[PDB]
């Protein structure tokens, strides 16, 4: 009923708008009521709130021009820097496609700055890569020295400045003043200062605060932050040890186990990533990350029925996407559940909300067509994958294969060149171009293409045979 | 595969393509004759049996069903 | 040998197919007829709107955007894919939002496309939006005389990241 | 009645003649909740800009 | 009898696909297609006062009729990006005769249809106007010795001293006869009230006054005694005259065979086993199948 | 049906209503003594509705009284001095009212009536936000209630008598309030993320027994006491789930990756553990023994309050209530329905219509293989040129642009005509001159 009471109830219920508006009203009506002020702050900052553990974002500057790793040639297995590319598709040369996109996945690192600007903006990130990673209250006006004396206002105002205004400098100033006031004996302000430092790029001054907070109160968030720091310094084994210490404190925490699995899967050790994802399953059994990762892995290691079980589980728990339904249609067609494939593909096409998702669904429908044995429907599906996303190297490769099957060698050559220019990390257009070049002579381009094939997927046997043939011809 | 899918006219036309295409394998003729017999036809089943015997080749099971359809026609 | 292991799911599903294979077969044939219908539909629509960057008159075009600032190098890779015949009369037009983007030369002619060679044709797009606002940019390759685009390409221009 | 007799030998390759490789079917990765919310927020900003 | 708001029927006769007397058509759209049935059959969707009717527009034999007192979840899916226009879809989720049905209606023409908004608006009006067409006990009908009127309602008469021949202590009440319902509320404990709408009344007579209600939604025998028999018969006359004048055109207050198997919301399941108590979880859980267990169903 | 909240007696509860936590209650308010439960629901309008579901129908609603002012909290307990019978306490912003739901029968099941008789009322000189109740101290056969004003003040009423009121120290917004009996302590979650436990005697005498800096602020706090083996204070933070010991430290904690709305630790099944029940803003219920997820099921609505009660000869029925009005009893669905396309025979493929369309489209396909005049006039005199462009249909998104040469320059380069109606004429005029 009353203004403040109803604003509180709205905020509790995650309205975040009715309480904000009613707070504007109650503030204009009575210029002296700080409860409504901090409540409007909370509503504002929680409309936009995002988990800081998951906000790991890396720009080109932080990839190339920010050096913080101690070693330079660490032993293989002690730094972050399965199905072969002949089975599991790849996003870059290494790091085949995953089952779960978090906003911190890397899937490689661009070498130079030229290598990074001249590459599709979502090749090493889960969002377009950057160069670096009226109003409510005016930040310059309010004096943090006054708010930091009272923590009830201090914590909410800090959350507002750090998560809404995104001004890490004023946030760190308020956090420093507030930690001064509280005589350095509350873990929360330590963790907030650590987050501010980690944003500013000072990973050791942030590790210091996370460590000083763990000594005060062992909480899941501090372990996740500290492992995030230890991974920013490129020390995966320190992070694994910290995670295991956390799991010693919290005997079954799913976030720690999933962090361990993410590390083991970024070190490209799927044998332990899958074991820790299986532990997460033994704990959660609705975990989207664990189920998607084990499901993809099962699909690609000659077990589409088990992957179908896992994705059907994701569908039972109320997930309704374009990716989920594409995956379901694929696992159905390959598990030989021919009665549930094409309806899942149509549902996926319905749910698609991009032009890359539509292109991927038409690409997979073209694969279903190729399997069914009709190259005309396959032709149309690959061409529609191109219509929906012109930079779809796989559609070009498969369409060129079908063309070369028809007899159109020049069409196939141009399409394979476009593909191998769009995705240089893909061995298939390189190998195809080299093969149909050697078939017609032109051993120069045949060799130039076999070399890039072997650069993309080196243990490929046919590429080795072709390279040896061409090197014999050269001598 | 179509005969066991409750779809026998497509089985007919598929067998028609098969017998027009195949020259030196009587198993196609034997299977078409068995389809015709089990369809109660039994008149062109002898035509299929004759096409088969014009092509003779003995699998261990290709003989028994052959001679059983034979004594039946 | 690394012959895979088949769990109970495989045997249960081959059992359900052994009992009820005819329903699966009929429903798959129905869904495949519907799929051919929808694919022919979408393909006819793309032919109608000239949305395909690959479709006599043998040509191919894709576009690349390079740059992260308020200025992007939009390079069009255009290729004549034929045994031996050049393509004389071609032009490229850009359809863009004249508020968000500033292209100096929208319309320009295309050189004699020697068969088998990739021609990269550069342009400089400039994000004019003072905020971060992206938009699509279409590229029509078409003969001079005719008025129906021989083909089209689409480019989702990335965010400005400028000022 | 008579069951349909079937061939038993099957078809075997005698040589590995080179062929053309197709790319492989792609399982689309599932987006996290935080990634979904970031995309939602940026799309909503673009939208509330477009309406003017 | 009225069934177009209470049931979800398939392959309806062209006489029942037509506007029931009290019904009014609200909106329509052509080229709507039926998904959750993968026949690819184009059709035509129609939103009426009481239900949504889809029919094939080429073979109108195959069609669907979904009532508003059966729909639980009506959602709109705006998707299908630039490849064509935004082919908006509609998702209806219903529970009829204890079975969950799901219908997907895809507007093939790429434009966004205004029908999907009128649908939800009229459904909201339907749900919010159930005091017109349903039986209610002990509800909130009286503000202060005075009835609370519906949107389309006029109170015709108000009789006093009306006893209730269903209790023994809280009896002396008041009787409001209206153009949409007859209500009785006690003098003391004004929370003891009954409201019977003419749609539910089947027969009014004297036996000392007896209302017999429709057995299709609960057959109650409500008896009220009035002191002067003259006023008794007068009220009987008024009530029956109002019932007949209402029956010719019902108000409804809305302000503004094996094919059904294909429309299962659950999927290959149409009945829930009996809910028992699970000692493992400590909650009520539906009876487990023979072989299955809770920890064997929870694991992946 | 697997992993769905299978429905039971359910009903929507008004016309654009508004409910919160503390509205939904579930107890034997009628004092039947049998053991069933009756669903009580207050509203932010005044509609105190009490139901006894019998699976909807019309016998379910015991009563639907409408009080003038909104109903913030509803509770059921021994709120009257002498009798040991459960009563119904209703809390509005500035009023506390304890009723007595007495039902008297009629000869027929639809002739029995129920009345709520006001057993007493207290005026509140402050605007309340919520309240809790218990045996303050060690008094037996009593449930005296503490009401938290929205400006941080615990006003304790021993039934029928305003006992006292103490200002909570250092609080701006109001938080969730709970009462522990194993420690005789009020427990709050203040605005500075501090879970604070005060002793009741220290409050009555007036400070803080203990504190714990959890990382956020709490929606609900449930001190569950069905088990006496070890008391534990459960806390639902706005991001994390906590179970705390009686001394103050964390017994365990889980980091939810979702936004919780309501939680309820119901009875436990194993030895030492406690089954708990948390609802998402993704309208999904999670059953967690300790921190291990034992089950998860999709709710119809985002619950604002969940309870688990025995309703009409069935134990452990889940009773959810939203803020729209969706009130629903439910059980958990444990049928792993087969994944198979339906074997319908009526629904077949209309091959004729579909084949006409397919032949049409295939015709366009096999055919693909085998209206605006622009005129420029240059004046004979920086010479001024004028371009006249005309149509014959209703063209749209028209753009005209002029390209002369590098040295030559134009004063106007682009002209945008959004729509021009049919057989109409547009005329632009620019001027070209040498620059260089």
């Amino acid at each position: 009923m009353e203004p403040l009471l109803l604003a509180w109830s709205y905020f509790r219920r995650r309205r975040f708008q009715l309480c904000a508006d009613l707070c504007t009203q109650m503030l204009e009506k009575s210029p002296c009521d700080q409860a409504a002020w901090i409540l409007k702050a909370r509503a504002l900052t929680e409309m936009v709130y995002v988990d800081e553990i998951d906000v790991d974002e890396e720009g080109i500057a932080e990839m190339i021009l920010d050096e913080n790793a101690i070693a330079q040639v660490p032993r293989p297995g002690t730094s972050l820097k399965g199905p072969s590319p002949a089975v599991r598709p790849v996003t870059q040369a290494g790091r085949p496609i995953t089952g779960f996109l978090r906003p911190s996945t890397q899937s490689g690192r661009p070498g130079t700055i030229e290598q990074a600007i001249k590459t599709p903006r979502t090749a090493y990130t889960a969002r377009p890569i950057a160069s670096s990673s009226g109003p409510f209250i005016n930040l310059s006006r309010l004096n943090l020295a006054k708010y930091a004396q009272k923590p009830k206002l201090a914590k909410a105002l800090f959350e507002y400045i750090f998560h809404h205004e995104n001004d890490v400098k004023t946030a760190l100033d308020l956090a420093a003043l507030s930690t001064e006031h509280s005589q350095y004996k509350d873990w929360w302000w330590k963790v907030q200062i650590g987050k501010c430092y980690y944003r500013l790029g000072l990973y050791r001054e942030a590790e210091k605060q996370f460590k000083s907070a763990l000594k005060q109160q062992e909480m899941v968030d501090t372990f996740l932050y500290l492992a995030k720091v230890y991974i920013s310094l490129d020390q995966p084994l320190t992070a694994l040890n910290l995670f295991k210490q956390g799991l010693d404190k919290f005997p079954g925490e799913v976030t720690l186990l999933c962090g361990i699995a993410r590390i083991y899967e970024e070190m490209n050790n799927i044998s332990s990533a899958t074991e820790y994802y299986k532990e997460v399953l033994k704990q959660d059994n609705t975990h989207v990350e664990a189920i998607a990762c084990i499901g993809s892995n099962h699909f690609y290691t000659d077990q589409p029925e088990v992957a179908l079980r896992f994705y059907r589980r994701l569908l039972q728990m109320g997930v309704y996407n374009c990716q989920l339904f594409n995956n379901l249609g694929l696992c159905c067609f390959y598990a030989q559940q021919y009665d549930m494939t094409l309806t899942s593909f149509e549902r996926a096409l319905s749910l698609a909300e991009n032009e890359e998702e539509v292109a991927d669904v038409w690409y997979n429908l073209g694969h279903v067509a190729v399997g069914t044995g009709d190259t005309n429907l396959a032709h149309q599906c690959f061409r529609l994958a191109l219509v929906s996303n012109n930079q779809h190297a796989e559609a070009y490769n498969n369409l060129a294969v079908l063309e070369m099957r028809r007899g159109h060698v020049e069409q196939a050559k141009a399409l394979l060149q476009t593909a191998s220019s769009l995705a240089p990390h893909m061995y298939e257009p390189h190998f195809n171009f080299a093969t149909i070049s050697d078939k017609i002579g032109d051993l120069q381009r045949s060799y130039a293409a076999a070399k890039k094939s072997e650069a993309a997927f080196p243990d490929h046997v046919d590429t080795q045979h072709l390279i040896k043939q061409l090197e014999q011809h050269f001598a | 595969a179509l005969t066991n899918l409750e779809d026998s006219e497509n089985a007919k036309r598929a067998y028609e393509e098969a017998v027009r295409l195949d020259k030196c394998n009587p198993l196609v003729n034997l299977n078409y004759a068995v389809l015709l017999y089990n369809q109660g036809e039994k008149r062109d089943a002898l035509a299929q049996y004759q096409e088969m015997e014009k092509k003779v080749s003995s699998s261990l099971e290709f003989d028994p069903e052959m001679v059983e359809v034979a004594q039946k026609l | 040998l690394n012959v895979p292991r088949k769990t109970r799911l495989y045997v249960d599903q081959t059992l359900r197919e052994r009992e009820a294979g005819t329903a699966m077969h009929r429903t798959f044939q129905a869904d495949l007829y519907l799929l051919r219908l929808r694919a022919a539909r979408a393909y006819v629509q793309a032919l109608e709107s000239s949305l395909s960057p690959v479709s006599r008159e043998p040509l191919k075009l894709h576009a690349v955007v390079q740059g992260l600032g308020p200025t992007f190098k939009l390079t069009l890779h255009l290729q004549n894919t034929s045994t031996a015949r050049p393509i004389l009369g071609l032009v490229v037009c850009f359809l863009y939002n004249e508020v968000l983007y500033a292209l100096p030369r929208a319309f320009f002619k295309v050189p004699l496309l020697v068969p088998g060679l990739n021609y990269p044709l550069e342009t400089f797009v400039k994000s004019l939006s003072d905020k971060g606002i992206s938009d699509i940019i279409k590229v029509l390759v078409l003969r001079e005389g005719q008025s129906t685009p021989l083909l089209s390409a689409h480019i989702n221009m990335p965010m400005s990241e400028g000022l | 009645m008579f069951r349909e007799v079937l061939p038993k030998q099957g078809q075997l390759y005698v040589e590995d003649i080179t062929t053309m490789v197709l790319c492989k079917p792609k399982l689309l990765p599932l987006k996290s909740l935080t990634l979904e919310k970031l995309e939602k927020m940026q799309q909503a900003a673009q939208d509330t800009i477009h309406q003017q | 009898a009225l069934w177009e708001d209470r049931d979800v029927r398939f392959d309806v006769s062209s006489q029942q696909m037509k506007t029931r007397p009290g019904e009014v058509l609200i909106d329509c759209l052509d080229s709507v297609e039926d998904t959750k049935g993968n026949n690819g059959d184009r059709g035509r969707l129609l939103v009426t006062n009481l239900r949504i009717v889809w029919h094939s527009l080429a073979l109108p034999r195959v069609n669907l009729s979904i009532g508003y007192n059966c729909i639980l979840n009506i959602t709109t899916r705006t998707a299908n990006s630039k490849l064509r226009g935004q082919t908006e879809a509609l998702y209806v989720l219903t529970k009829c005769n204890s079975t969950r049905f799901e219908f997907i209606f895809t507007n093939l023409v790429p434009g966004s249809p205004r029908l999907y908004t009128s649908l939800i608006a009229v459904h909201r009006a339907y749900e919010t106007s159930k005091m017109y067409r349903d039986f209610k006990l002990r509800s909130a009908l009286i503000q202060n010795k005075q009835l609370r009127l519906l949107p389309q309602e006029n109170v015709y008469n108000k009789i006093n001293g009306v006893w209730n021949l269903s209790s023994d202590q809280g009896n002396l009440g008041t009787f409001f006869i209206t153009n949409v319902r007859i209500v009785w509320h006690a003098n003391m404990n004004d929370s003891f009230n009954v409201s019977i709408p003419y749609l539910q009344i089947r027969s009014v007579k004297i036996r000392a006054l007896v209302i017999e209600s429709s057995q299709q939604s609960g057959g109650y025998v409500l008896g009220f005694k009035i002191d002067p028999v003259e006023k008794l018969q007068e009220s009987v006359k008024e009530i029956n005259s109002l019932h007949k004048v209402y029956s010719a055109n019902p108000i409804f207050g809305v302000d503004y065979t094996d094919a059904f198997v294909a429309y299962f919301a659950d999927g290959n399941k149409q009945q829930d086993r009996e809910p028992v108590f699970s000692e493992e979880l400590g909650l009520a859980i539906e009876k487990l199948k023979d072989g299955f267990t809770l920890q064997g169903l929870w694991e992946v | 049906s697997l992993f769905k909240a299978r429905d039971w007696w359910s009903t929507v509860l008004g016309d654009k209503e508004e409910f919160d936590q503390g509205c939904l209650c579930l107890a034997d308010v009628d004092n039947t003594g049998n053991g069933q439960d009756k669903i009580i629901v207050g509203s932010f309008m005044g509609y105190l509705r009490i139901f006894n579901p019998h699976p909807a129908q019309a016998e379910d609603l015991l009563l639907e009284v409408h009080l003038r002012d909104p109903i913030l909290q509803v509770e059921v307990g021994k709120f009257v001095s002498g009798t040991e019978m459960l009563h119904l306490a209703v809390l509005h912003s500035r009023k506390l009212c304890v009723y007595s739901v007495s039902g008297t029968l009629g000869n027929v099941e639809h002739g029995n009536q129920y009345q709520i008789k006001l057993m007493y009322e207290h005026n509140l000189q402050r605007t309340a936000c919520n309240m809790t109740y218990g045996s303050f101290g060690g008094v037996k056969g009593r449930d005296l209630i503490c009401i938290q004003s929205v400006d941080g003040m615990l006003m304790v009423f021993e039934q029928e008598s305003y006992a006292f009121g103490r200002f909570l120290p250092g609080s701006l917004l109001p938080g969730p309030l709970a009462y522990s009996s194993r420690t005789d302590s009020f427990i709050t979650v203040s605005s500075c993320h501090q879970v604070e436990s005060y002793k009741y005697q220290v409050l009555a005498f007036a400070v803080v027994d203990w504190t714990l800096n959890i990382g956020e602020q709490a929606i609900d706090i449930c001190i569950v006491s069905f088990i006496q083996s070890a008391s534990s204070v459960f806390v639902l933070g706005e991001r994390n789930f906590f179970c705390l010991k009686d001394n103050g430290q964390i017994q365990f904690m889980k980091k939810l990756d979702y936004s919780p709305s309501c939680f309820l630790p119901y009875c436990s099944v194993s030895e030492g553990t406690i089954n708990t029940l948390i609802g998402n803003h993704n309208n999904m219920l999670h059953i967690y023994q300790d921190v291990t997820l034992k089950w998860a099921t999709q709710l119809p609505h985002v619950p604002v309050a969940v309870r688990v009660g025995c309703l009409h000869d069935l134990k452990g029925v889940i009773v959810t209530l939203s803020d729209d009005g969706h009130l629903q009893c439910s059980y958990l669905g444990t049928d792993p329905s087969l994944f198979q396309a339906p074997k319908v025979e009526s629904r077949e493929l209309n091959y004729d219509e579909l084949d006409m369309e397919l032949k049409e489209l295939q015709k366009v396909i096999k055919n693909v293989n085998k209206d605006l005049k622009v005129s420029a006039m240059v004046s004979p005199n920086s010479v001024t040129v004028k371009v006249t462009l005309k149509n014959r249909v209703a063209l749209q998104k028209i753009k005209l642009s002029i390209y002369v040469q590098p040295p030559l320059v134009l004063t106007g380069d682009q002209f945008t005509f959004e729509f021009m109606a049919p057989e109409m004429t547009r005329t632009v005029g620019f001027s070209v001159y040498l620059k260089g």
